[PDB]
């Protein structure tokens, strides 16, 4: 039904300056995740970091309160080249 | 100017190609080839080809490799004109079925007679699929071998090592779409998205023509050891497990990075490969370019002439 990996993605804890995102467990072993976030519609280069493939949460710190953000999680697996999932958040 | 075509043969072959069409492979042409006329409209491939206007009544050759082979042998002209002008063809089929096990060696024979570089990428069925289905797919692979330059076999039982618990049937099955796609996308992209150490088509024909049985493995990695680690994941891959890497007549390597690839990362991948392969083998190492990639690496290895 949903083509990407991860297939679900939400913010599960939300201060005004830091977010705990969470995604579903993958059917197929992920090596690591690429995690990117920027202001929705921005010219600054997006920030990105990696979390081990065993993880299903990520903390994005140092955010600007009441600022609109677009988060993207890529699953990097040696078994596929699947596409990312994405969400938008304020505060 | 090179023409690459991918043929999804059968019901599960067209499944994988439908997923390659949705996920996009750049600079290739996708065809779907099957007896089942119903599911041959319920797919947005763009090029549909039913084998057997007559020998089948638009129905499906269920678990049927006899008339599946005959269904194919009945429009060897329909195949030929969709092939014409190809430098390279990928035949993607689910082995152990009916329509896919009998037509794929026929499909491959036509492309071989047109002088098209014929690579077949096919999947050995699972466990829960049973022993009549798996022993089917042995007779296809040995009939396919007599009509291909290179035959990449991926056994689906290898996937259950990276498939978690409680994954459904559909999960186990899109997962086999992806290994087919990766086997096509990691070869074709040396041609379609070449990087700064390029593998042209002639280098590809050389590693892969009249070579027979082939196996492949991939790795990804980021950070400071992405090259050593992606290479280790590829040489160690389970999809490659059964093969003495040293015993292949050829090795084709595709390093997929995006600009920030260091001179000594290419070093690392190369020497790792050169250590696990024969000094006499046709060893072809190059890169493909994905500019959307940063601080991460992908390595793809196909060992050819393993038979
Ligand atoms: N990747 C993938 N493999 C499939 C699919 N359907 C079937 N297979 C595999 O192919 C074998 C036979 O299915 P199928 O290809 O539909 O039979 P056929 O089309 O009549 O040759 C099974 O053992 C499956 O493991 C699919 O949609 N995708």
């Amino acid at each position: 039904s949903v083509s990407s990996v991860p297939t679900k993605l939400e913010v599960v804890a939300a201060t005004p300056t830091s977010l705990l995102i969470s995604w579903d467990a993958p059917a197929v072993t992920v090596s690591y995740y690429r995690i990117t976030y920027g202001e929705t519609g921005g010219n600054s280069p997006v920030q990105e970091f990696t979390v081990p493939g065993s993880k299903s949460t990520a903390t994005i710190s140092g955010l600007s309160p009441g600022v609109d953000y677009t988060i993207t999680v890529y699953a990097r697996s040696a078994y596929h080249r699947r596409s990312p999932i994405s969400i938008n958040y304020r505060t | 100017m090179a023409v690459i075509k991918v043929i999804g043969v059968g019901g599960g072959g067209g499944n994988a190609v439908e997923h390659m069409v949705r996920e996009r492979i750049e600079g290739v042409e996708f065809f779907a080839v099957n007896t089942d006329a119903q599911a041959l409209r319920k797919t947005a491939v763009g090029q549909t080809i039913q084998i057997g206007s007559g020998i089948t009544k638009g129905l499906g050759a269920g678990a049927n490799p006899e008339v599946g082979r005959n269904a194919a042998d009945e429009d060897r002209e329909a195949l030929r004109a969709a092939l014409d002008g190809a430098d390279m063809v990928f035949i993607a089929a689910g082995m152990g079925g009916g329509t896919g096990t009998g037509a794929a060696p026929v499909v491959a024979e036509v492309a071989k007679d047109l002088g098209i570089l014929t690579v077949a990428v096919v999947t050995k069925p699972f466990n829960f699929e049973g022993k009549k289905r798996m022993a089917f797919a042995e007779q296809g692979i040995t009939e396919l071998s007599k009509h291909v330059d290179s035959l990449i076999t991926i056994p689906n039982d290898k996937l259950l090592k990276v498939l978690g618990r409680g994954i459904s049937l559909l999960d186990a099955f899109g997962a086999a779409n992806d290994v087919l796609k990766g086997a096509v996308q990691g070869i074709a992209e040396l041609i379609t998205r070449p990087g700064l150490m390029n593998v042209d088509f002639a280098d590809v024909r050389t590693v892969m023509s009249e070579m027979g049985y082939a196996m492949m493995g991939s790795g990804v990695a980021s950070g400071e050891d992405r090259a050593e680690e992606a290479a280790e994941m590829a040489i160690s891959s389970p999809l490659l497990e059964d093969i003495d890497l040293s015993g292949a007549r050829g090795v084709l390597v595709n390093i997929t990075a995006g600009f920030d690839l260091r001179l000594d990362e290419f070093e690392t991948v190369g020497n790792t490969i050169r250590a696990f392969a024969s000094d006499n083998a046709t060893v072809v190492i190059g890169t493909s370019l994905d500019p959307d990639m940063n601080d991460e690496l992908r390595v793809t290895v196909v060992a050819t002439g393993i038979g």
